């Protein structure tokens, strides 16, 4: 009120509200799988001079099922990482399957040297083919040594990007640390060049109910009270929306059930007062607020009665009848009094009388009294003008 | 909350406005303010309480259906009940948009309404200007006929015929309000204005407004703040203006709701109060009294009326000579069928005969 | 025959759950009363025509014994572009997305009761030729109420065939009726049955069947209908199942209804 | 602080808060302005029929029985002092048709 | 005709802006019942030629 003196009255402040208590993510879980088990673990690759090129489309590029594994070293891409891939939608994904000496992982990476790489795999100038490095030793082990996998290709051409050494007699488990065989495996895909149609997978937490917290819902994300629901969602609808077309029912992707939305209390607060030199006592009101939450942030109170307006705090009730001093709700007013304090009470409309009615006696008056009153009416105000300009 | 709920990116945006939120704050607060006086105004006109005695001994007359019944919860009329149940339609609290339950209650008005009829038939008129004086309803009935220039003796010489039409007429509005429902149609209207408004105010939330998307936190998380902002502050643009255009046509609404309850609570304090004289005020016919009875956000009024019925006509003369003077009505009006001349009331055929108590004398015939 | 439906061709679009809620949508619909295309299967005569789909397709029929087994979807429908085999049996769908080289008559051809008689399966066009593929999808090993149990007909195969953005959708309702003469007067909603991310385009869509001069004329009945951008008021029950829709553009009645 | 260009956009962003807030700021104006004129036109109707005159309408110069009143200029507004009279004690007797 | 006179892409973009003018019409509407009610009101006050 911008003033060091209020006068007796009620006055609106500072509205409250329930602050969330925790968050909760529940999704469903690990769902159909693009084909990449096969491309990063397998029992057969393709050859080095038939390096395998897999178009990939039309499935879910389920990151988690695939960093589940621990074999991997070091598993980041340069420009993305696996674990934000829940929320990222491919367009195609190519897979490269082919079996080379260990010590050219790193020669199938983009920006390598050696002139024996490019023979059997061309090296792009915009590959975003994240490198990964595991091992493969005995997937590509043979007893003898496998030579099938050559680099007889020696084309003197110049290579073009994606246009289609031989230090080991085979691949064998001897071979020491650095030179066993090593499948190289790279998801290199590209996005904006086709249309959209492989998604990422999900993760999903507990669940809880009957506190403020932050749910997400199959990327529906809301801040609410979750309670069991007993209403009919019907097989494929998963959510219900009110006549404000606003969503008021969801149903748990995990377990087939029904809950709803309650968004945590909140409402105005004001303070009700006797004149600052008066006292300095104050009560203190949440409309439409219930003392079940009063706590949250004077928590201790000591003195509170619910009311059909919000629960009111510091303030001591009376079961007693008075002209409304200061309104309330609901037929509720309060007033200072007598060891002076605060109290509320019920408003007396007015003291009760009953007329002696018998249609058989009139009461006549014997005099009278003159009376003066006063009435006061705006007629004006000041005129008023103004240059836009 | 409303536009742009739950982000400090919300509140500094708005802080960058100024105090739209500030204005408008008191701009509904005076509203409902000014919702609370009018009813204090239309209802609490009355400084004590007062009750109905037992003995309903009305001269015949019967106040029940229309006075409390003791058995039910909610001391309402009968007919006040019916009015309830008739009138008919709390998902949208999701945005702040919160609905202050009035100060008093339902019950309040009711007791309010109670004693005012009370008070009414025990004592006529007088406890308006003050103390309540307790009277005969037909004593009551009498001064109405003369505050309409009926004589009294009417009154008692058909008492039982009336208080039978007034029984049978209160019975048949009864019956038509129970039948139909279009008499409601002016509260079912603002009721219904106000829903609307409220529930189109709920569905400008979705509009994009020229964004990309309605979901502020869409928004925030796809985007980074220079083009979050650039989304951001155009929503709050749209938002803001259709903010104003509801507050705006609430004021006008609530404008038009006040001049409509200064005028009730005029024809309260007059046809109820007293009998006035105003044409047609009091409802159409010649105003006797009335009785409200309380409706959600409402008031009703049962103007009776008195409505002549049957004529038979004659002939009549502006004055008479009887012995070269002009002798004129003191009050009625001459009447003559031919065979005889006689004088009357105007308002009923009551033919008398005319004598020098009844008229008096001024200058002679020929002028 | 130039029919007219009377109720049909009304599909759940989303998966709100809404309780007597009176929903307006505007989008592909059939229209109401729309005249409609009829086509008897005649088992030398046979009614298989390439006919367009022109953005949504609304196939109805009785048939019973799954005579008509599958569809086929394409632009192109020699190779060229990769199309969609929708060939269905009892168990399950062997849905193929592929650049196939298909064949005059591209079906197995179970011609019983037909020449002379005792059991067989004539051919297995089914596989006529592919140029490659790009995929295949099998369903579920179901067993919907499609197969050969006439009583009363009461195995209405609606079929709702869209292709937006990509995005191809099948909705379907096995509706129960007893009046075997032409689509009696009804409304049954057509739920969502497979939605499929393909992406590719289809301009020209053909039936497919299980010189026949000689024999008797073909029993089976089934109807073509094209949707349209219209605006529908559906009502939306207690249940969140539609119970009734109204289409503005019928007629000003209608108009004012939704309006 | 800007080069003209580019303060075109501030400019327009002041220059639309600037004038919406004018506008709002008229139409409080006016509809202040609509109350407060039915407010002077009911008590141009009182002046006339209770100073002027007296009126038998129920307590519309005031509580109890109206004699006549007084005007009294007030700053942009004006004060009336109704004058009535009211029955003080009251006693009861038998009475009849 | 005012807003977006015959033009349809101007009307899309006017669709992303609710019913605005929807509510307008709804209220010169009223004013015209309104206009034809006062008429009526005071005018009217007799049914008998
Ligand atoms: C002013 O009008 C009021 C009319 O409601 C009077 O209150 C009384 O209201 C009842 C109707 O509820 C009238 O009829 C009575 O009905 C009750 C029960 O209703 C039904 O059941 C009984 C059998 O138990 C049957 O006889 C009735 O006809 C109904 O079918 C009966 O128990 C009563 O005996 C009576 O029939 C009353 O007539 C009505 N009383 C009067 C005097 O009209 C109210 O009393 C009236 N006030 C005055 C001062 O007269
Ligand atoms: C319209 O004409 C009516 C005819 O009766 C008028 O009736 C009035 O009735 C009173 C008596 O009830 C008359 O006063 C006396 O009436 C008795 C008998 O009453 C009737 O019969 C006589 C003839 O036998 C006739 O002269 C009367 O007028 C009545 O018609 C007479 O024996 C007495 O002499 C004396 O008349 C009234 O005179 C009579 N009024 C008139 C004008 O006749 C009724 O009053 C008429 N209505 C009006 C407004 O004038
Ligand atoms: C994701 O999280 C785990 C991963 O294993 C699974 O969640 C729960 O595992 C429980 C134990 O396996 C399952 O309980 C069983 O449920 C079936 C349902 O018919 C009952 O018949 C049986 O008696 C058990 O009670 C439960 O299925 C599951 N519940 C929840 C809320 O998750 C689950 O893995 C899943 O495994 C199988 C069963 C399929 O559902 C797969 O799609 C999925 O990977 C996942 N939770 C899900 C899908 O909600
Ligand atoms: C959504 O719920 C309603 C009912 O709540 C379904 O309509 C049917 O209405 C009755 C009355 O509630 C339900 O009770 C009885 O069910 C038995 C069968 O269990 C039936 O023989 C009775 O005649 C009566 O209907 C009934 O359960 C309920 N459903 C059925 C199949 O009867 C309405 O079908 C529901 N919407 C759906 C399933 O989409
Ligand atoms: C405020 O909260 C209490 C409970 O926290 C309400 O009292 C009842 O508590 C029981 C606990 O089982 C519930 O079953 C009832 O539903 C509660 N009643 C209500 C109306 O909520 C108390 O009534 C609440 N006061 C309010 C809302 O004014
Ligand atoms: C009442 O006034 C009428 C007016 O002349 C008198 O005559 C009637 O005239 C109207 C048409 O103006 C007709 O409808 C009636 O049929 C006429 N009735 C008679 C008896 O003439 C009528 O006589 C007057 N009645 C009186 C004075 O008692
Ligand atoms: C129903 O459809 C499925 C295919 O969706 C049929 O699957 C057959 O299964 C065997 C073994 O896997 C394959 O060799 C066949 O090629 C499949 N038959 C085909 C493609 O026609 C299944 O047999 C069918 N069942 C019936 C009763 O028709
Ligand atoms: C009216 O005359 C009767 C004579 O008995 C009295 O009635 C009293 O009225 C008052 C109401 O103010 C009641 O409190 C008393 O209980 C009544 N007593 C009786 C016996 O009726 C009294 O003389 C007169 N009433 C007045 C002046 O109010
Ligand atoms: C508060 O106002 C003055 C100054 O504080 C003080 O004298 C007075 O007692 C208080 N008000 C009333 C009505 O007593
Ligand atoms: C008032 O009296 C009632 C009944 O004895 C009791 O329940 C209530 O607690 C009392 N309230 C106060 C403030 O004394
Ligand atoms: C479809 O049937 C109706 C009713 O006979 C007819 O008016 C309409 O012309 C038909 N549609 C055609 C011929 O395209
Ligand atoms: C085959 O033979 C029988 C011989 O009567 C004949 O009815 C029919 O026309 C032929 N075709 C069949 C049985 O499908
Ligand atoms: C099938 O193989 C050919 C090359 O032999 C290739 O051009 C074509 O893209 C492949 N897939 C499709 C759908 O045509």
């Amino acid at each position: 009120l911008k003033s060091f003196t209020v006068e007796k009255g009620i006055y609106q402040t500072s509205n409250f509200r329930v602050q969330p208590t925790e968050s909760i993510v529940r999704f469903p879980n690990i769902t159909n799988l693009c084909p990449f088990g096969e491309v990063f673990n397998a029992t057969r690759f393709a050859s080095v001079y038939a390096w395998n090129r897999k178009r990939i489309s039309n499935c879910v590029a389920d990151y988690s099922v695939l960093y589940n594994s621990a074999s991997f070293s070091t598993f980041k891409c340069y420009g993305v990482s696996p674990t934000k891939l829940n929320d990222l939608c491919f367009t195609n994904v190519y897979a490269d399957s082919f079996v080379i000496r260990g010590d050219e992982v790193r020669q199938i990476a983009p920006g390598q040297t050696g002139k024996i790489a490019d023979y059997n795999y061309k090296l792009p100038d915009d590959f975003t083919g994240c490198v990964i490095a595991w091992n493969s030793n005995n997937l590509d082990s043979k007893v003898g040594g496998n030579y099938n996998y050559l680099y007889r290709l020696f084309r003197k051409s110049n290579l073009k990007p994606f246009e289609r050494p031989l230090q080991s007699y085979g691949f064998q488990p001897t071979n020491g640390v650095g030179y066993q065989p090593y499948r190289v495996v790279v998801l290199s895909f590209e996005l904006l060049h086709a249309p959209a149609t492989v998604c990422g997978p999900k993760k999903s937490t507990n669940l809880v109910k009957n506190k403020c917290v932050n749910f997400n819902f199959n990327g529906l994300t809301g801040t609410g009270v979750l309670t069991e629901s007993n209403k009919k969602f019907l097989p494929f609808q998963q959510f219900g929306r009110d006549i404000a077309d606003t969503t008021d029912a969801v149903r748990d992707p995990q377990t087939l059930e029904i809950l709803d939305i309650t968004p945590c209390s909140f409402g105005g607060v004001s303070v009700i007062t006797p004149g600052t030199n008066t006292s300095n006592q104050v009560a203190v009101l949440y409309q439409g607020v219930n003392c079940t939450e009063v706590p949250v942030a004077y928590s201790t109170g000591s003195n509170v009665f619910q009311t059909r307006a919000g629960c009111l705090i510091g303030a001591e009730h009376v079961n007693n009848s008075y002209e409304c001093d200061i309104p309330i709700g609901a037929g509720i007013c309060a007033s200072y009094q007598t060891s002076q304090s605060i109290i509320a009470y019920t408003m007396s409309l007015g003291a009760e009388n009953s007329v002696a009615y018998s249609n058989n006696s009139i009461a006549i008056p014997t005099n009278f009294t003159i009376s003066v009153t006063t009435e006061i009416l705006p007629v004006s105000m000041t005129k008023t003008s103004v240059d836009c300009t | 909350m409303y536009i742009c709920g739950d982000s400090t990116e919300c509140s500094n945006l708005l802080l960058q406005y100024g105090s739209f939120c500030t204005q408008l704050n008191r701009a509904l607060t005076g509203i409902a303010v000014e919702q609370d006086k009018n009813t204090q105004e239309v209802f609490a006109q009355v400084k004590q309480i007062y009750k109905t005695p037992p003995i309903k001994d009305f001269g015949g007359f019967n106040f029940s259906q229309i006075l409390p019944d003791p058995s039910k919860p909610s001391k309402r009329s009968f007919i006040e009940d019916l009015l309830f149940n008739k009138v008919t339609l709390c998902a949208q609290k999701f945005n702040g948009l919160t609905v202050l339950p009035p100060l008093l209650t339902d019950e309040m008005i009711a007791q309010y309404t109670s004693a005012l009829l009370a008070g009414t038939i025990t004592s006529g008129w007088t406890f308006g200007a003050g103390a309540a004086l307790q009277i005969p309803f037909a004593m009551q009935m009498a001064y109405r006929f003369n505050g309409i220039g009926v004589t009294q003796n009417v009154l008692y010489e058909n008492q039982k015929l009336i208080a039978n039409q007034f029984n049978s007429a209160i019975g048949k509005i009864q019956d038509s309000l129970s039948s139909t429902a279009s008499a409601l149609g002016k509260l079912q209207d603002v009721v219904n204005q106000n829903a609307q408004a409220l529930n189109t105010l709920v569905k400008q939330l979705s509009s994009n407004f020229g964004a990309i998307s309605s979901v502020l936190n869409d928004i925030l998380s796809r985007l980074d703040p220079p083009e979050a902002e650039v989304q951001i502050d155009r929503l709050i643009t749209g938002r803001l203006q259709s903010l104003q255009t509801y507050v705006t046509q609430q004021l006008i609404r609530a404008a038009e709701i006040r001049a409509s309850a200064n005028l009730a609570a005029t024809k309260m304090s007059e046809c109820v109060l007293g009998q006035s004289k105003r044409v047609d005020f009091c409802g159409k016919g010649y105003h006797l009294m009335s009785f409200p009875q309380s409706a959600p956000h409402g008031v009703v009024f049962l103007h009776v009326t008195y409505v002549p019925a049957q004529e038979k006509n004659f002939t009549t003369a502006p004055a008479i000579c009887h012995d070269g003077k002009a002798h004129f009505p003191r009050e009625g009006v001459f009447v003559s069928n031919g065979t005889h001349w006689f004088v009357t009331q105007r308002n009923f055929y009551e033919p008398q005969i005319i004598t020098t108590d009844n008229t008096f004398v001024s200058g002679n015939c020929d002028v | 025959a130039y029919t007219n439906s009377f109720t049909r061709g009304v599909y759940y679009p989303d998966k709100v759950f809404r309780s007597s809620v009176l929903h307006s949508t505007q989008d592909l619909f059939l229209p109401f009363f729309s005249n409609v295309t009829w086509f008897h299967a005649i088992h030398k005569r046979f009614d298989n025509p390439v006919l367009p789909f022109n953005d949504g397709v609304y196939f109805a029929s009785t048939e019973k014994s799954n005579i008509i087994r599958g569809w086929i979807f394409g632009t192109t429908l020699d190779s060229k572009t990769q199309s969609l085999l929708i060939v269905n049996n009892a168990t399950n769908v062997v849905i193929k997305v592929c650049e196939f080289q298909f064949c005059n008559d591209p079906f197995l051809g179970v011609y019983y009761h037909k020449n002379n008689k005792s059991w067989m399966e004539s051919e297995f066009r089914v596989y006529s030729s592919a140029n490659n593929c790009t995929f295949e999808y099998v369903s579920q090993p179901f067993l919907m109420d499609l197969e050969g149990k006439q009583g009363n007909f009461k195995n209405l195969r609606e079929f709702v065939f869209k292709n937006i953005d990509g995005y191809f959708k099948i909705y379907s309702k096995h509706t129960p009726i007893n009046l075997v003469r032409d689509l009696p007067q009804g409304f049954s909603a057509l739920e969502p049955l497979v939605d499929l991310p393909i992406g590719i385009n289809i301009t020209r869509f053909q039936t497919l069947l299980a010189s026949s001069s000689g024999w008797t004329a073909g029993a089976a009945a089934y109807y073509v209908g094209y949707l349209q951008p219209r605006t529908f008021l559906l009502k939306y029950n207690e249940n969140g199942t539609i119970t009734d829709a109204v289409d503005c553009a019928l007629d000003p009645l209608s108009e004012t209804k939704c309006t």
